[PDB]
């Protein structure tokens, strides 16, 4: 062609072959995930190059982990990645809908009709469909049933059903603890911890903080009761002077009070903590904590050991928040002027150990606006899909709490869309009625893949939920069990509003972009 | 993301090696580009100033001519649409003799012009339509061109006159000389019926001299020496055998049986005995000269030699049939003497030395006979193989001649008229075709602009000039080579002349094979075997 | 200058297009007359060129050299063409035609850089060419006397120029002689086959010879030659083309007999067909018997008994140039074996001749035939001394066939010269120069004499420029004077068509190499 008179070693498609190879390859992405979708879902098994093992439904994390190297994929891949950066939820349904829109393309492009025109149709079935989306949302009260409700529809897809059980009710409780009245949700104040030891069941919500660490002197206690929680940024190990010192000394016994000075700094700091510690807790009735972002020598571990108070090194630049935020003192940069007020308050704290590691828990605070989810199962592999879950549950929570609204779920707002797009068609003008066709035969792509997934009949199924919806008007979906139509808002499956908007522009944008591509080029080489 | 994959379907099914080009871009315009690349490669060897090349094959034989279908022959042409170019050219040559190079140029015109109207906005086939339409214009306007006629194919002074034009464009310098000889031998070789063969004019090719000492023969020279004794006869009453000159033997295996001394003392007397018999009934019936196909037996050669007769071998089989067609002699299967019909005769049969060559020469006095042979001399083969060449043109205009005795001007006369009725034919048309018209008439302009590139002078001006002569209405005006600066003058009047016949086919195949490669669209090329 | 997908021609093909292949052609031209330069005239030198089998030749002539040398410049290979077909004929004046041809284009460069049209430039050549031949046709000297002396001196004159450049320059006189003796007594064909040159190792130049009759090296003799006798002084000879031994009397034949009796009448029988053919060449009066096919041992020893001479598998050419000689025919059958068959020399005799056996023929008076006897230290002096009197024989043909003589020494070169200078003087002003191009052209004949020789080309050239625009048509170089001279009075003879060939030859081939315009190598 003519790129390959100028650079002989290129690789070029053109108008049909462009087209070809972009639905190929997404028609491709869509077999692959056609199966994560619902929780009748298939666990898929992946296992790295180094041999490492993950077990997942999710759709980003089988695309990022799946063996591809398509341009078509990448760009699919990307916009399924910032679908789970912003939403959390999405990713499978994106690549879904994403390959359906081009395979219903295709079917009118194959009979010459100008991707162009397709496209037009596209954007006009897009509006109305945002249109009908914003008329069905419900808005409701975000009450913890609502909650868990959601919650639940995610989990129960994302995971086992027992372990959905149990991770919604983690969930909720933790984002309704990490929550004040109108302020956007920071979920970073929600540590999430792992451990190996334990059943994958005993997954709980610690109203509290667990750090991945403990003390490292022998002589601290490993559990205290009432304890004033000192976090603190403040390095208490030796310190060398920026500008090049050095020690000078014509004896041995000035060396020695060299030796004794050079740590006269670090001292007073450890000095000003006891004495804190002395004015708080006047007896051995309550403890005293100390959380350090920074490092803590021998000397000064054992300075505090001796008075009493538990000393942790090497904190997180986040636990300095998220202990401030349960707890309730100040985080400190210097011990200037430090005071009672400075500390914070924890009803209980003691250490765990596993195997050669060792875990601090810190709970029992009074209203904590941080907390933690403690991870536990019995295998790496279980820890990582338990944590992409909560990942999924803890966005969808966070989304209808934001978005008063929610949509419902199991393809009810998918068939009703179509319908309405069916019946919008009409006031189309040209063949983009083809286009705003393809649109609604694309997003009726959820509830096929449903039935499919849950061994139905998709053409029967889907005709019969849509004749409900046709003769009711009732959002109605599927029922996963008996192939049944049901009502998603009475059976509490429902979706996020953010995400099914997410979906409809970002998918419709790739899909018209993709479309409109009429040549794939790789000319770079040298 | 770092690799582009074949597209699903024909792209994927694909052998190896193989190719696929679909569409104006990848197949047409890159067609078209081969054939102008070819167009380039041929058009500084047309006309009377045109250079010669010098082509070596994969052989490593060496050409040197200017004749666009040996030059096309020698090159190895790989691209298809060329090739399907270089197959009218040959197919013109083949036809009439002279117009390859006309073929080509005219071909490439039209395929670039084609591609002009691509790409302002017509369809391969309206332009195929409006090709069509003008060439078939062209075939209507031609006759009307026409200016003289040849009027004798007897003499020698008009004949050479018309053979010198085709004639000219190769050995331009020499084309006098060449004409005259062409003529002498053309003549001669022109029987009573209209009827001319052209592989009855011979070229005998010896080293030495020069063009100068060129010369014809009525009758035909051999490059071989006499088996035998005599080397000169004067009133030869050639016989002529298929059979060797020895003693005829079964075609099933045959012994020699011995039974008794008498038999063994006898059987070799026996067979010379009859071996004498056999040349002495030939000798006996005349025959002064024998020319044997196969081989000469030692025993026959000597009574050959006895008997007096010049013993001849021909080798070759079409020899020997053109020997007889010479002579007037039949090829006798047997060694039987020949009967007065089945004999040859010649005014002289003789041995001479042309140059370090010896030769036999069968010669007839009179002027006339069945085959005459054209004696090049020369101080290089390739010289004499491109003078060989240029006879070759001369002989296929005479019998062009011999066919249709019609004739047009030449130095690109007739393709400025033609482009000019054709233009004016085109603006008349309306519709889309008449883009197409003016293109094809417009593509003649690349002879006279060939021809003036050649001579050395603006071919714009010369155009120009041309354009203005042939609007105030002269017909026959071309272009003079025979100026340093842009100049015309008289065709007709100068005896610068074309053949109608090679005018007519020479439209036609380039036409032909310019449609053919604009309705090519697709192609799919194999993996080249090697 | 672009990819393509699918390319015009075979991919290797390489194509050389304009002025800069046109240039490089005439260079190419210009090194294959530098390979043969330093041959041309009385001072030139002999070259060795060695093949891949490691045989090495040493030669003079310029056709050999170009032959030799493995050229395979498209444009090059002109000029080695042009010297086999001067070789071809006439048989001298090869490497004047290649340095005539290269100096043409040489002095055409600058014009052809300058971007003159070469059909100018050729037909400039043409026309000069014409005028130099018709000029030569006009002022050759032809005797018009016939007369058998004048003609004598003529020929030799002609023959030691022609051997005026070889190794035996200083046995000239001799060879010339030798030579013309020999076309002299040719017949009216001319015939080369009818001169048998032999080369026997051994012996020098003037110990050489030439035999009035024929001689040729024994042929493998079987036991009784040496019985047989070596001289006869006035012998009939008996010239066959018949196998003389024992053998099947035909290869298809095969004999059946059931009878001893009919056995031993069949052994006899043999016996018998081969001493009936035997007793007839015996009663035919022959004491000498030569046969194209072998001659057994029987056959020897019976010949021997008989004293008579009997010679087998004789040379085809040795055997025709022996019937030539004595006068008979060769015979396939012994059955008629007339005087008028038989042939008949006054001497034949067996011979020593450096190591070799020769058989000579002398005496025959109606011989038109003559066998030179060639003696040298090595197998290449034999070999350049045949070239040689190749080239003086054909030259005396030539002169024999057109006794129309010119001088050399670059007499003729300067007088055309100088006629061109003159006619260009006269035209419009662009063939002009190209004419007088062509005319100081001509100049490289006595320019490269004076070269080889040594001399100041550029004075002696000076002074024969001058003396033949003063009136003096025969002045060229004076080799052995360091000057010049009138040559056609020092007897520096050279037939006209030689040069008239060589003007040809080389004028076409320049103007050939100058039409070339593109050279197209395809792939092997
Ligand atoms: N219990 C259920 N019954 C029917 N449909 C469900 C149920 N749970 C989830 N779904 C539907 O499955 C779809 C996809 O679920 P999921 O795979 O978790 O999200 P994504 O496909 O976006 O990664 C959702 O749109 C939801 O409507
Ligand atoms: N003396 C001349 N002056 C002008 N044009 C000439 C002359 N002689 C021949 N021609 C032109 O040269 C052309 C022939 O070129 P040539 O190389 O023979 O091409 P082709 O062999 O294909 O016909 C003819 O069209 C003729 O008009
Ligand atoms: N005795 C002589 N004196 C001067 N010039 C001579 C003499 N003999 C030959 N020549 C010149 O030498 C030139 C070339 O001699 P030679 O080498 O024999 O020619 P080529 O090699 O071409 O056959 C001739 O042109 C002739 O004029
Ligand atoms: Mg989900
Ligand atoms: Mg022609
Ligand atoms: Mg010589």
């Amino acid at each position: 062609a003519a790129v390959k008179t100028l650079n002989p070693k290129a690789e070029v498609a053109r108008a049909q072959a462009a087209l070809a190879v972009n639905i190929s390859a997404a028609r491709g992405l869509q077999d692959v995930l056609r199966t994560n979708l619902g929780p009748k879902g298939t666990m898929k098994m992946l296992v790295s190059g180094a041999g490492d093992i993950k077990l997942t439904k999710d759709g980003n994390v089988l695309l990022h982990e799946m063996q591809i190297q398509h341009p078509t994929a990448s760009l699919i891949a990307k916009v399924a990645t910032a679908q789970d950066d912003i939403t959390g939820d999405g990713t499978t349904s994106n690549v879904l809908i994403i390959g359906e829109l081009l395979k219903q393309a295709d079917l009118y492009i194959s009979e010459g009709l100008h991707p162009r025109i397709i496209t037009e149709g596209f954007e006009a079935a897009k509006e109305k469909a945002l249109q009908f989306l914003e008329e069905v949302k419900v808005s409701r009260e975000m009450d913890r049933e609502t909650l868990i409700d959601v919650a639940r529809t995610s989990l129960r897809t994302k995971v086992h059903a027992e372990l959905a059980d149990v991770l919604t009710e983690a969930v909720v409780d933790s984002i309704l603890a990490i929550k004040k009245q109108d302020e956007p949700i920071d979920l970073f104040m929600i540590e999430i911890m792992e451990m190996k030891h334990k059943s994958e069941t005993d997954t709980s919500l610690i109203r509290g903080l667990v750090l991945d660490h403990g003390a490292r002197h022998p002589d601290m206690k490993k559990r205290v009761e009432d304890a004033y929680i000192l976090t603190c940024n403040v390095s208490l190990e030796y310190e060398k002077t920026e500008v090049n010192s050095g020690f000078f000394y014509k004896s041995a016994e000035e060396r020695e009070k060299l030796v004794k000075a050079e740590r006269k700094f670090i001292e007073d700091r450890v000095k000003k903590i006891i004495e804190l510690k002395r004015k708080v807790c006047g007896d051995s009735d309550k403890g005293f904590v100390v959380i350090n972002q920074k490092g803590i020598d021998p000397f000064s571990l054992d300075a505090l050991s001796k008075e009493g108070i538990v000393a942790l090194r090497r904190a997180k630049r986040r636990n300095m928040e998220r202990l401030t935020l349960a707890c309730g003192g100040v985080a400190l940069n210097s011990f200037d002027d430090l005071s009672p007020d400075c500390l914070g308050h924890a009803g209980l704290v003691y250490e765990y150990t596993l195997g050669e590691e060792k875990f601090t828990f810190i709970e029992k605070c009074n209203n904590p606006r941080s907390v933690t989810l403690l991870i536990k199962g019995p295998n790496k592999h279980t820890l990582t899909q338990i944590k992409d879950a909560v990942r999924d549950g803890l966005r969808a929570v966070k989304n209808a709490i934001d978005d008063g609204c929610v949509v419902p779920g199991a393809g009810a707002v998918e068939v009703a869309m179509a319908e309405a797009l069916i019946k919008h068609k009409p006031s189309v003008k040209g063949r983009a009625q083809l286009g705003v066709q393809a649109f609604a035969d694309a997003l009726l792509i959820i509830p096929k893949v449903l039935a499919q997934n849950s061994g139905f009949d998709l053409q029967e199924t889907l005709v019969k939920i849509q004749a409900e919806h046709s003769e009711s008007g009732q959002l109605v979906g599927v029922d996963l069990n008996t192939g049944e139509p049901m009502v998603a808002a009475e059976v509490g499956v429902w979706d996020n509003y953010c995400v099914k908007k997410q979906l409809l522009h970002s998918c419709t944008v790739i899909a018209t972009n993709i479309l409109l591509v009429d040549e794939i080029m790789r000319a770079g080489m040298s | 993301a770092l690799h582009v994959p074949k597209a699903p379907g024909f792209a994927q099914m694909l052998k190896e090696g193989a190719k696929h080009f679909s569409g104006l871009e990848e197949a047409v315009y890159r067609n078209i580009q081969a054939c102008k690349e070819l167009a380039q490669t041929t058009r500084t060897a047309y006309g009377p100033n045109g250079m010669n090349k010098m082509v070596i094959n994969h052989l490593e034989k060496l050409f040197v001519t200017n004749d666009a279908a040996t030059i096309l022959r020698e090159l190895e042409v790989q691209h298809p649409a060329a090739k399907m170019i270089v197959m009218a050219s040959h197919m013109q040559e083949q036809e009439v003799g002279d117009g390859t190079n006309f073929v080509l140029v005219f071909a490439g015109a039209l395929l670039e012009l084609a591609e002009e109207l691509l790409r302002i906005g017509l369809s391969v086939s309206e332009v195929i339509e409006g090709y069509e339409i003008a060439c078939r214009k062209a075939h209507e306007i031609l006759p009307n061109l026409v200016c003289c006629s040849a009027k004798n194919l007897r003499d020698i002074d008009e004949v050479s006159s018309l053979l010198r034009t085709s004639i000219m464009s190769k050995q331009y310098g020499n084309e006098v000389f060449l004409a005259k000889l062409i003529a002498q031998a053309c003549v001669s070789i022109f029987p009573d019926s209209g009827h001319f063969n052209v592989d009855n004019i011979r070229v005998c090719k010896i080293l030495g001299s020069g063009i100068s000492s060129s010369s014809v023969l009525h009758g035909m020279v051999f490059k071989k020496e006499t088996e035998g004794d005599v080397t000169s006869v004067k009133d030869a009453k050639i016989a002529v055998y298929s059979c060797p000159f020895d003693g005829m033997i079964t075609e099933t295996k045959g012994t020699v049986l011995i039974k008794t001394a008498e038999e063994l003392m006898n059987f070799s007397k026996g067979e010379e005995n009859l071996m004498d018999a056999q040349v002495k009934a030939i000798a006996d019936t005349g025959a002064n000269v024998v020319v044997t196909g196969g081989k000469v037996a030692d025993m026959a050669l000597h009574y050959a030699n006895k008997y007096n007769i010049m013993l001849v071998r021909l080798n070759s089989k079409w020899d020997l049939r053109r020997l007889c067609k010479t002579v007037g002699a039949t090829a006798l299967p047997r060694l039987t003497p020949p009967v007065l019909e089945e004999m040859g005769h010649c005014d002289s049969v003789y041995l001479s030395e042309v140059g370090d060559t010896q030769v036999v020469v069968f010669k007839h006095e009179k002027e006339d006979g069945a085959i005459s042979t054209i004696v090049l001399r020369g101080s290089t083969d390739n010289l004499m193989d491109d003078i060989e060449r240029a006879v070759d043109d001369g002989v296929n205009t005479f019998k062009v001649l011999t066919r249709d005795k019609r004739l047009v001007p030449g130095g690109g006369a007739t393709e400025i008229e033609l482009a000019k009725q054709i233009t004016s034919y085109g603006e008349t048309c309306p519709g889309l075709e008449q883009y197409a018209i003016k293109k094809f008439a417009e593509a003649f302009e690349a002879i006279p602009r060939a021809l003036a590139e050649n001579s050395g002078v603006k071919a714009n001006e010369v155009i120009s000039k041309l354009y203005a002569v042939h609007q105030e209405g002269n017909k026959n005006v071309g272009l003079d080579i025979e100026a340093e600066v842009p100049a015309v003058k008289d065709m007709l009047e100068a005896g610068i002349l074309d053949t109608y016949l090679g005018k007519y086919w020479a439209i036609k195949l380039a036409t032909n094979a310019a449609v053919t490669v604009l309705r090519v669209d697709q192609i799919i090329m194999a993996k080249p075997a090697g | 200058m672009m990819p393509t997908p699918v390319i015009l021609l075979k991919e290797g093909t390489d194509s050389s297009q304009g002025i800069p292949q046109l240039v490089s052609n005439i260079s190419a031209c210009q090194v294959i007359a530098e390979a043969v330069r330093t041959t041309l005239g009385p001072r030139g030198m002999d070259k060795l060129i060695v093949d891949g089998r490691g045989k090495a030749t040493i030669s003079n002539d310029g056709a050999t050299i170009l032959k030799l040398l493995d050229v395979v410049h498209p444009a090059a290979k002109t000029l080695v063409d042009i010297a086999k077909s001067q070789d071809a004929e006439v048989g001298d004046g090869t490497t004047s035609v290649t340095l005539l041809a290269a100096e043409f284009l040489k002095q055409v460069k600058p014009y052809v850089e300058e971007g003159l049209h070469p059909q100018i430039i050729i037909r400039a050549f043409r026309t000069a060419t014409q005028l130099a031949v018709n000029k030569i046709k006009e002022i050759a000297v032809t005797v018009k006397k016939a007369d058998k002396v004048e003609q004598r001196k003529l020929l030799e004159k002609c023959a030691m120029t022609a051997l005026s450049s070889k190794l035996i320059s200083q046995q000239k006189a001799f060879f010339a002689k030798m030579v013309v003796d020999a076309v002299m007594m040719l017949d009216d064909l001319l015939q080369l086959k009818m001169i048998g040159i032999k080369k026997v190792q051994g012996g020098a130049l003037e110990d050489s010879q030439l035999v009035a009759g024929v001689a040729f090296k024994k042929t493998f003799s079987y036991a009784g030659f040496e019985m047989q006798p070596k001289k006869y002084h006035n012998p009939k000879i008996a010239l066959l083309n018949v196998e003389l031994e024992l053998k099947a009397e035909k290869d298809n034949a095969e004999i059946r007999v059931h009878t001893v009796e009919d056995y031993q009448a069949i052994v006899d029988a043999e016996w018998n067909i081969l001493y009936d053919k035997l007793e007839k060449i015996h009663h035919s009066g022959a004491k000498v018997v030569l046969s194209k096919l072998p001659i057994g041992d029987v056959a020897t020893q019976y010949f021997a008994d008989r004293d008579m001479f009997c010679a087998g598998r004789v040379p085809e050419e040795d055997l025709k140039r022996t019937m030539m000689a004595c006068g008979g025919s060769i015979q396939t059958s012994v059955n008629a074996l007339s005087a008028d068959v038989l042939g008949r020399c006054q001497v034949f005799e067996e011979t020593q001749i450096g190591g070799e056996r020769y058989n000579f023929f002398t005496g025959c008076p109606k011989a038109k035939t003559c066998t030179f006897i060639l003696r040298g230290g090595a197998e290449q002096f034999m070999e350049e001394t045949e070239r040689s009197l190749h080239d003086a024989i054909m030259i005396v043909r030539r002169a024999i066939k057109n006794d129309s003589v010119v001088a050399g020494g670059g007499a003729i070169e300067m007088e055309l010269s100088k006629y061109l200078r003159d006619y260009s003087r006269t035209i419009p002003g662009k063939q002009q120069l190209l004419i007088g191009a062509y005319a100081k052209a001509l100049e490289i004949i006595p320019r490269q004499l004076c070269d080889n020789a040594g001399f100041d080309a550029t004075n002696i050239l000076n002074k024969l420029r001058a003396r033949h625009a003063q009136g003096g048509t025969w002045y060229g170089v004076d080799i052995n004077n360091e000057d010049i001279a009138d040559n056609f009075e020092a007897f520096v003879w050279e037939p006209a068509m030689v040069r008239i060939n060589a003007l040809t030859a080389a004028s076409e081939a320049a103007c050939l190499i100058v039409s070339v315009d593109e050279t197209i190598k395809n792939p092997r």
